[PDB]
C-alpha cells in the first residue's frame, strides 16, 4: 500500500536534505560510488559561495585587512561554475587565504545581507580534506551539498510497514507553478520551514522577507480546499542555525509581536512556530509541528519515526 | 496723506517734465525742413507677390541678407520666402493656429513666432537632421504674445498682452529681464541698433524707451488719441516713429525727449497697423486699414506716394537692410514686394 | 447575407471618440457590456497586451462556469479554474486579488458547493484590473478604432423595407398584416409585423401602437427566450414596421382548437414557460393584460413566447385601473372599474388559460355564453369547482392563481414568480433547464378595404420618434453572422491601403502636431444655379476649416471669422449644415452618417463662437 | 487696500524721478542732426533715390 507525501516548503528550506536523510534511514543507503558523485558539486560550493562572498565584500565596501588576498581574489573570481574539473593547488591555498582574511570574515557575519549558501563554514572551516587527491565526501558532506531542486521528482521508500511516495519539490515561486499537478490524492503534506529566514530577504526577490514569504506560502496551502482531507506536518528546520544566528541577529526587530528574551532559539522556536500555527483557519484542524535538523541524521530518525505513526495512526484509522 | 502727498508730488514731477520739453521747443521740424527740396512723388510699383498663406497675414520680417523672409498667418503657418525667386525656402506648420508675430534672426539660423499660445516658440532652420524643428517653448507671459525680435541667436526681446516686455535666455528659457511699466496691452517693439536700447508702443496710447542693460524705463512719450498699434526706430537710433489707431503716425526725438512730427491727413480715418523706415531715414511707410499703404517724407511730413495693391487690409511691412525693397503683408492672404 | 455592411473608414474614429466622448460613452462599463466591445476588447487583451490575457481567459473560463448546467460538471470544473487561475498564481504570489474573493471561493469549495455564480466575486476584480490602464491602451489601440467604425454603422441605422427579404406571409392582425422576412444585411430571421397608418385612425387606435412600440422597447432589452421581443421599429409614409422574432409555428389557440385539449405534463411545459416570460416583464415593471393562448405563439420547435404587447402596461410610476384585455380572462381589479392593480392580474390570467388550456374553455364562460355581464359577474362572485380528475398538485395552483383577494393571490404575496415556480405542480421541473429551452416541447408544428380616407401631417406628427434600434439585439445579430468575417475583409482593405499609400508618398499625418480638433470626410456646395456637391477631406482648427482633395494638402478653407452661423437646414429631405458667410454668401455640408453631421454641427457651432469671443478681445486680429 | 495703492503709487513717482532727470536737447539741435543723417545717406538709398535696373535684383534678372 503506497502513500503520496509532498515536501513542501520555501527555497533552501531543506526538502531536498529531508529526502536525503529518508535515504539513508529507510532506503538505498550512500554508497562510496555514489559519494563520488558528489565531489564535484562539492568544489563547485565552495567556489560558488567564495565568488558570492568576493562579490559581496565589493558591495558592502568592505575592505580587505591583508591586501595580498586581493590577487587571489581575482584568481577566484574568473573560475567558471561548471567547468569545475578538481580542486587543486592553484586555488586551494587561494581560497584558505582567502576565508582566513579577516575582512571575508567581517562579509561572512554579513551573510544576511547577500544570498551565500548554507554550507560555506562547514565547507570551508575544512578545506584540508576537501583537497586531498583521494578525498571520498562523507555521509555528511553529502548532506551539506547545495543543487537546486528544480520541478517534481518522485521518490518512493518503504518501510517494513507501509509505502511511502515521497514527492520532492522546487521551492521558488517559478517552480512552485509546477507544484499543482500532483496535489490529487495527498494522504499528508510536510511543510519545512527554515528557522533561520528570520533575518534574510529572498532570492527570486530581493525586496521581500524569507520568513514571511514561508508564512504567506503555507496559509496558502493550508487553505486549499482539497486538503481539508490531508494532515498538516510543519517542519521548522534548521534549528542548528537559529541557534547561531538569533545570538546576534534579534527576532524581535523582524517580527515585532515578539514578547520574548532575545538571545534565546527556544524562545523564538516557540513564537516563531506560533505564527504558523495561527495562520489555520480552523483550529478544529491540528497541525504537527516538529523542530528539526536535516542535516542531523540522529534527529530526523527521532523526529520521522514520530511522524510515520501519527501519519499512519490517523490514514490506517 | 501719506498717498495724496504722493500724487500732488506725481502732479508736480509731471509739470516738471512738461516744462523741461516746452524749454527745448524752440523750432518745429515743419519749420525747419521748409527749404530742403521736396521728396517729389515716390511712384512705387509691385515687384513681385508671395502667394501661399490661405488666409490673413498677420506679420512678416525680413532676413539681415534682404533676401529672405518669414511671415505668420492666420492659416496656422509660418513660411519662409525667397523673394528674388518666390520659392518657399521652408512652410512651417505650427501647435497653435492662433499666431501672431514671427521674427527672423539676425543670425539666419533661428526665426521665432507666438500668439495666442502665450508662447514664443523658437524655430530652428540649420538643424542636425537639417528639418525644421522647434528649439525652444519662451513661456512666462500672462498674455498674447504681441511681438518680438532676436537680439542674437540665444538672445531675444518680446512684447505681449499682459503689459509688459521681457528680454529671454534661449538656452535657460528664461526671462532675463522683465520690462515691466505699460497699464495696456504691448502691441509692437522695436530695437534700436544698440542691441542696450528699444522702444514698444501700446495700447496706453504710449511709447517707451528700455535700457535692456538694466531693465528701467527711461522715458515715456505720449500724444497718440487711441492705441499704438506699430513703432520703429530711424536709422540713427535717436527717433522713432508710431503707427497708431488714431490714424496719425508721429516721430519722437530721444534727447529731445518730445513729439517732433504728426503725420496725417483729413482724408486719412482708419489706423495704421505697421511702420518702416527706408535706409536714408527720409521715407516714412506706414500700413493701414484701408488696403493702402502711404509712403510719407519723414521731415517734410508730406504724403509722397500710396502703394495700394492689397485688397484687403496691410497689415504688416518691412524695409530690407540693404533699403532695396518694401514687403508688404495684408489680409487678402498675399505679400508684395515694391520698387 | 447578401447585402454587403459597408464599413466607415478609420479616419471616421477623429470624429466618433468626439461623438462619443461627449456622450460618456467611451468608459470601459459602457463598452465591456456591448457585446461587440466585449469582442474586440478582449482580441486586443488575448493577441496585443501581456497581462491583460491571462484575466480575459480567467473571465472567459468563469463565464464557461457559469453556463455549465450539471452540478457534476460545475465541481469538475470550478477546481479547475482555481488550480489554474487561482492556486498556481497565489503560490508564486503573482495572483492580484484581495483575500476576500479568495477566502469566499474557498468558503465555498471546501464545502463542496458550487453555485454558478461561484466565481462572481472574482469577476468584478478583474474589471478592477482591466478598468485601469489596461483600458486605456486599448482606447489607444486599433481595435477601438474598429468599435467607432461598428459604432458608426450602428448609430447610422435607417431601415426602409429594402433591406428585408420578404420570403411568406405570415399573419393578419387588426391594423396589418405580418410577414416573415430575412434581412439582407446579415441574413438574420425575422417576422415584420407591418401596420397601415390610415386603418390605425380610422379605428382610433393610436394609443395601443404607440404603447405596443413603448412596451416592446422596456421589454426587448435584455436576452429573453419567452416574449415576442423588438429588434428595430420604422416606418414608411403610410406604413408603420416592427421587426420581432420569428415565431413561424402559429399561435396556441388553433393549436388547442386543433389538437383538443392538453395533458396536465404537456400544459406544465408550457405554463413554465410563460412564467419565466411573465416574470421578464414584471421585472421590468410591464403587465401584459391579453395572457390568453392566442397571444402565445409557437416557434419552428414548439417552443413558445408571450406576443400582443399592444395591450400592455407601465406600472413603475402610477398603477393603471380599467378593464383592459380580453374579459374572459381578466382579473377582478381590472374589471372593477377605478379599482387600481398591477403585475398580480397577470396571475390571474394565466390561471384562467391553464385552465383553459385543460378544459378548452375560460374558467367562467359556461356554455360559451359570449355575454360580458354574465362571465365578469362569475370573475367576481363564484370560485372555480376544479374537476376531480386535476390532480392535488394542480388543485394547489389554480387555487391559488385565482384568489379574487391579491393579499391570497399565488404571485403577488412578496417573491413573484418564485412563488409560482415553487408550487408542488412544477416540482419535477430544473427551472434553468426550462429557460435555456432544454425541455423538449408536447407538440412540433407541420409545415402546412377602405383606403380613400385621408391621412393628415398631424398623423404623421404622432410617428416621428417611432423608429428605434435596439443595440443589444443589432449587436448580437451582427456578432452571431458578419462580425467576424467583415472584420477580416475590412482588415485586409485598410492593410491594403497602408501598403499603397506608404509606397505612393507617406500620408495621414497632417493633423498631427498640431491643435486640430477634429477632421473628416464631408461634402460641400455654395448655391444652386452655379456650383455642385463635392467630397472632400475637412480638417477643423479653433480658427480656421481647411479641406483638401487626395494628392494635396489644403487649398482652400473658411476661417472662422467669416462664418456666422451654422444650421440644419434639410437639402431633398436630407439633413445637411447650412453656413452663412459675412458676405452675404452661403455655403453647405452634408456627411455621411448622422453621427457625423451631429458632431460637425456641434463642433463648429463651438469652433466659430469660441473664436469670435476670442478674436474680438484682440486689437490686431479684430475689425474696426 | 492702501499698501497696493502707495507701492504702485511710489513706482509711479520713482519712475517720474527717473524720466525727469535726462539732459534734453534743443528741439531745432534734434531736427538739425536727423536731417543731416539723411543728407548724408540720401546716396545710399536706394527707395528714396531710384537706382540702375542693372543693379535691382527684383527687375534685371532671373538668375541669382
Ligand atoms: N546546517 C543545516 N543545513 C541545512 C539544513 N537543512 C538544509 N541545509 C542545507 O542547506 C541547503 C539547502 O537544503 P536543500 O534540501 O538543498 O534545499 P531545498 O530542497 O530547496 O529545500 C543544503 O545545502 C543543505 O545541506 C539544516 O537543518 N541545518
Ligand atoms: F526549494 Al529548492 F532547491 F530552493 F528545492
Ligand atoms: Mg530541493
Amino acid at each position: 500500500r503506497e502513500l503520496k507525501l509532498l515536501l513542501l516548503g520555501t527555497g533552501e528550506s531543506g526538502k531536498s536534505t529531508f529526502i536525503k536523510q529518508m535515504r539513508i534511514i529507510h532506503g538505498s543507503g550512500y554508497s562510496d560510488e555514489d559519494k563520488r558523485g558528489f565531489t564535484k558539486l562539492v568544489y563547485q560550493n565552495i567556489f560558488t559561495a567564495m565568488q558570492a562572498m568576493i562579490r559581496a565584500m565589493d558591495t558592502l565596501k568592505i575592505p580587505y585587512k591583508y591586501e595580498h588576498n586581493k590577487a587571489h581574489a581575482q584568481l577566484v573570481r574568473e573560475v567558471d561554475v561548471e567547468k569545475v574539473s578538481a580542486f587543486e593547488n592553484p586555488y586551494v591555498d587561494a581560497i584558505k587565504s582567502l576565508w582566513n582574511d579577516p575582512g571575508i570574515q567581517e562579509c561572512y557575519d554579513r551573510r544576511r545581507e547577500y544570498q551565500l549558501s548554507d554550507s560555506t563554514k562547514y565547507y570551508l572551516n575544512d578545506l584540508d580534506r576537501v583537497a586531498d587527491p583521494s578525498y571520498l565526501p562523507t555521509q555528511q558532506d553529502v548532506l551539506r551539498v547545495r543543487v537546486p531542486t528544480t520541478g517534481i521528482i518522485e521518490y518512493p521508500f518503504d518501510l517494513q510497514s507501509v509505502i511511502f511516495r515521497m514527492v520532492d519539490v522546487g521551492g521558488q515561486r517559478s517552480e512552485r507553478r509546477k507544484w499543482i499537478h500532483c496535489f490529487e490524492n495527498v494522504t499528508s503534506i510536510m511543510f519545512l520551514v527554515a528557522l533561520s529566514e528570520y533575518d534574510q530577504v529572498l532570492v527570486e526577490s530581493d525586496n521581500e522577507n524569507r520568513m514571511e514569504e514561508s508564512k504567506a506560502l503555507f496559509r496558502t496551502i493550508i487553505t486549499y480546499p482539497w486538503f481539508q482531507n490531508s494532515s498538516v506536518i510543519l517542519f521548522l528546520n534548521k534549528k542548528d542555525l537559529l541557534e547561531e544566528k538569533i545570538m546576534y541577529s534579534h527576532l524581535v526587530d523582524y517580527f515585532p509581536e515578539y514578547d520574548g528574551p532575545q538571545r534565546d532559539a527556544q524562545a523564538a522556536r516557540e513564537f516563531i512556530l506560533k505564527m504558523f500555527v495561527d495562520l489555520n483557519p480552523d483550529s478544529d484542524k491540528i497541525i504537527y509541528s516538529h523542530f528539526t535538523c536535516a542535516t542531523d541524521t540522529e534527529n530526523i530518525r527521532f523526529v520521522f519515526a514520530a511522524v510515520k505513526d501519527t501519519i499512519l495512526q490517523l490514514n490506517l484509522k | 496723506s501719506e498717498l495724496d502727498q504722493l500724487r500732488q508730488e506725481a502732479e508736480q514731477l509731471k509739470n516738471q517734465i512738461r516744462d523741461a520739453r516746452k524749454a527745448c521747443a524752440d523750432a518745429t521740424l515743419s519749420q525747419i525742413t521748409n527749404n530742403i527740396d521736396p521728396v517729389g512723388r515716390i511712384q512705387m510699383r509691385t515687384r513681385r507677390t508671395l502667394r501661399g498663406h490661405l488666409a490673413k497675414i498677420y506679420a512678416m520680417h525680413w532676413g539681415t541678407d534682404s533676401r529672405l523672409l518669414v511671415s505668420a498667418s492666420q492659416d496656422g503657418k509660418l513660411i519662409i520666402w525667397d523673394s528674388y525667386t518666390t520659392n518657399k525656402v521652408h512652410a512651417i506648420p505650427l501647435r497653435s493656429s492662433w499666431v501672431m508675430t514671427c521674427a527672423y534672426a539676425p543670425s539666419g539660423n533661428y526665426v521665432a513666432c507666438g500668439g495666442l499660445d502665450n508662447i514664443c516658440s523658437i524655430y530652428n532652420l540649420k538643424t542636425r537632421e537639417g528639418n525644421v524643428r522647434v528649439s525652444r517653448e519662451l513661456a512666462g507671459h500672462t498674455g498674447y504674445l504681441s511681438c518680438c525680435r532676436f537680439l542674437d541667436d540665444n538672445q531675444i526681446v518680446t512684447s505681449s498682452g499682459d503689459t509688459t516686455c521681457a528680454l529671454w535666455d534661449i538656452e535657460t528659457g528664461q526671462q532675463t529681464t522683465t520690462f515691466t511699466g505699460h497699464t495696456g496691452d504691448v502691441m509692437s517693439l522695436s530695437l534700436a541698433p544698440d542691441t542696450r536700447l528699444f522702444v514698444s508702443g501700446a495700447c496706453d496710447a504710449s511709447a517707451k524707451l528700455w535700457d535692456v542693460r538694466e531693465g528701467m524705463c527711461r522715458q515715456t512719450f505720449t500724444g497718440h488719441e487711441s492705441d499704438i498699434n506699430a513703432i520703429c526706430f530711424f536709422p540713427n537710433g535717436n527717433a522713432f516713429a508710431t503707427g497708431s489707431d488714431d490714424a496719425t503716425c508721429r516721430l519722437f526725438d530721444l534727447r529731445a525727449d518730445q513729439e517732433l512730427m504728426t503725420y496725417s491727413h483729413d482724408n486719412i480715418i482708419c489706423g495704421i497697423t505697421s511702420v518702416s523706415f527706408s535706409k536714408s531715414g527720409r521715407l516714412l511707410l506706414a500700413g493701414y486699414d484701408d488696403f493702402n499703404c502711404n509712403v510719407w517724407d519723414a521731415l517734410k511730413a508730406d504724403r509722397a506716394g500710396v502703394l495700394a495693391g492689397h485688397d484687403n487690409r496691410v497689415s504688416c511691412l518691412g524695409v530690407t537692410d540693404d533699403g532695396m525693397a518694401v514687403a508688404t503683408g495684408s489680409w487678402d492672404s498675399f505679400l508684395k514686394i515694391w520698387n | 447575407a447578401s447585402k454587403k455592411i459597408l464599413l466607415p473608414e478609420p479616419s471616421i474614429r477623429s470624429v466618433m471618440q468626439k461623438y462619443l466622448e461627449d456622450r460618456g460613452e467611451v468608459t470601459f462599463e459602457k463598452i465591456f457590456s456591448q457585446k461587440l466591445g466585449y469582442l474586440l476588447f478582449r482580441d486586443f487583451c488575448l493577441k496585443h497586451l501581456e497581462e491583460a490575457k491571462p484575466l480575459v481567459e480567467f473571465y472567459e473560463e468563469i463565464k464557461k462556469y457559469e453556463k455549465l448546467e450539471t452540478e457534476e460538471e460545475r465541481l469538475v470544473c470550478s477546481r479547475e479554474i482555481f488550480d489554474t487561475y487561482i492556486m498556481k498564481e497565489l503560490l508564486a504570489c503573482s495572483h492580484p486579488f484581495s483575500k476576500s474573493a479568495i477566502e469566499h471561493v474557498q468558503g465555498h469549495l471546501v464545502k463542496k458547493q458550487v453555485p454558478p455564480d461561484l466565481f462572481q466575486p472574482y469577476i468584478e476584480e478583474i474589471c478592477q484590473n482591466l478598468r485601469g490602464d489596461v483600458f486605456q491602451k486599448f482606447i489607444e489601440s486599433d481595435k477601438f478604432t474598429r468599435f467607432c467604425q461598428w459604432k458608426n454603422v450602428e448609430l447610422n441605422i435607417h431601415l426602409t423595407m429594402n433591406d428585408f427579404s420578404v420570403h411568406r406571409i405570415i399573419g393578419r392582425g387588426g391594423f396589418g398584416e405580418v410577414y416573415g422576412c430575412r434581412k439582407a444585411d446579415t441574413g438574420k430571421m425575422y417576422a415584420m409585423k407591418c401596420l397601415d397608418k390610415k386603418r390605425i385612425k380610422m379605428k382610433q387606435g393610436e394609443t395601443l401602437a404607440l404603447n405596443e412600440r413603448i412596451m416592446l422597447s422596456l421589454v426587448s432589452t435584455g436576452d429573453c427566450p419567452f416574449i415576442v421581443c423588438m429588434s428595430y421599429a420604422f416606418h414608411t409614409p403610410d406604413k408603420l414596421s416592427f421587426i420581432l422574432d420569428l415565431m413561424n409555428g402559429g399561435d396556441l389557440h388553433y393549436h388547442l382548437s386543433q389538437h383538443g385539449v392538453f395533458s396536465e405534463a404537456d400544459m406544465r411545459f408550457y405554463a413554465a414557460e410563460i412564467i419565466l416570460g411573465l416574470e421578464h416583464m414584471h421585472n421590468r415593471f410591464v403587465v401584459y393584460r391579453d395572457l390568453k393562448p392566442a397571444n402565445i405563439l409557437l416557434d419552428e420547435h414548439g417552443h413558445v413566447r408571450i406576443s400582443d404587447l399592444g395591450l400592455a402596461c407601465d406600472f413603475s410610476k402610477k398603477k393603471p385601473h380599467a378593464s383592459v384585455g380580453t374579459h374572459g380572462y381578466m382579473a377582478p381589479e381590472v374589471l372593477q372599474k377605478g379599482v387600481a392593480y398591477d403585475s398580480s392580474a397577470d396571475w390571474f390570467s394565466l390561471g384562467c388559460m391553464l385552465f383553459k388550456l385543460l378544459r378548452g374553455h375560460s374558467p367562467f364562460r359556461q356554455h360559451k355564453t359570449k355575454d360580458k355581464h354574465e362571465i365578469d359577474r362569475m370573475t367576481l362572485t363564484m370560485a372555480v369547482e376544479l374537476p376531480d380528475s386535476f390532480s392535488p398538485e394542480l388543485r394547489s395552483l389554480l387555487e391559488g392563481l385565482l384568489q379574487r383577494d391579491v393579499n391570497r393571490r399565488l404571485g403577488c404575496l412578496g417573491r413573484g414568480a418564485q412563488e409560482v415556480k415553487e408550487s408542488p405542480f412544477f416540482r419535477s421541473l430544473d427551472w434553468q433547464m426550462v429557460f435555456l429551452q432544454k425541455y423538449p416541447p408536447p407538440l412540433i408544428p407541420p409545415r402546412g378595404d377602405t383606403k380613400g380616407i385621408k391621412l393628415l401631417d398631424s398623423d404623421q406628427e404622432l410617428y416621428r420618434n417611432f423608429p428605434l434600434t435596439i443595440s443589444e439585439r443589432w449587436q448580437q445579430e451582427v456578432a452571431e453572422t458578419v462580425f467576424d468575417t467583415i472584420n477580416a475583409e475590412t482588415d485586409r482593405l485598410e492593410a491594403r491601403k497602408k501598403t499603397k499609400n506608404k509606397q505612393l508618398g507617406h500620408e495621414e499625418d497632417y493633423a498631427l502636431g498640431k491643435d486640430c480638433i477634429m477632421h473628416g470626410y464631408m461634402s460641400k456646395m455654395g448655391n444652386p444655379f452655379l456650383t455642385q456637391w463635392q467630397r472632400r477631406y475637412f480638417y477643423l482648427f479653433p480658427n480656421r476649416l481647411e479641406w483638401r482633395g487626395e494628392g494635396e494638402a489644403p487649398q482652400s478653407l473658411l476661417t472662422m471669422e467669416e462664418i456666422q452661423s451654422v444650421e440644419e437646414t434639410q437639402i431633398k429631405e436630407r439633413k445637411c449644415l447650412l453656413l452663412k458667410i459675412r458676405g452675404g454668401k452661403q455655403f453647405v455640408l452634408q456627411c455621411d452618417s448622422d453621427p457625423e453631421l451631429v458632431q460637425w454641427k456641434k463642433e463648429l457651432r463651438d469652433a466659430y463662437r469660441e473664436a469670435q469671443q476670442l478674436v474680438q478681445r484682440v486689437p490686431k486680429m479684430k475689425n474696426k | 487696500n492702501n499698501t497696493a495703492s502707495i507701492a504702485q503709487a511710489r513706482k509711479l513717482v520713482e519712475q517720474l524721478k527717473m524720466e525727469a532727470n535726462i539732459d534734453r536737447i534743443k528741439v531745432s539741435k534734434a531736427a538739425a542732426d536727423l536731417m543731416a543723417y539723411c543728407e548724408a545717406h540720401a546716396k545710399e538709398d536706394p527707395l528714396l533715390t531710384p537706382v540702375p535696373a542693372s543693379e535691382n535684383p527684383f527687375r534685371e534678372k532671373k538668375f541669382f
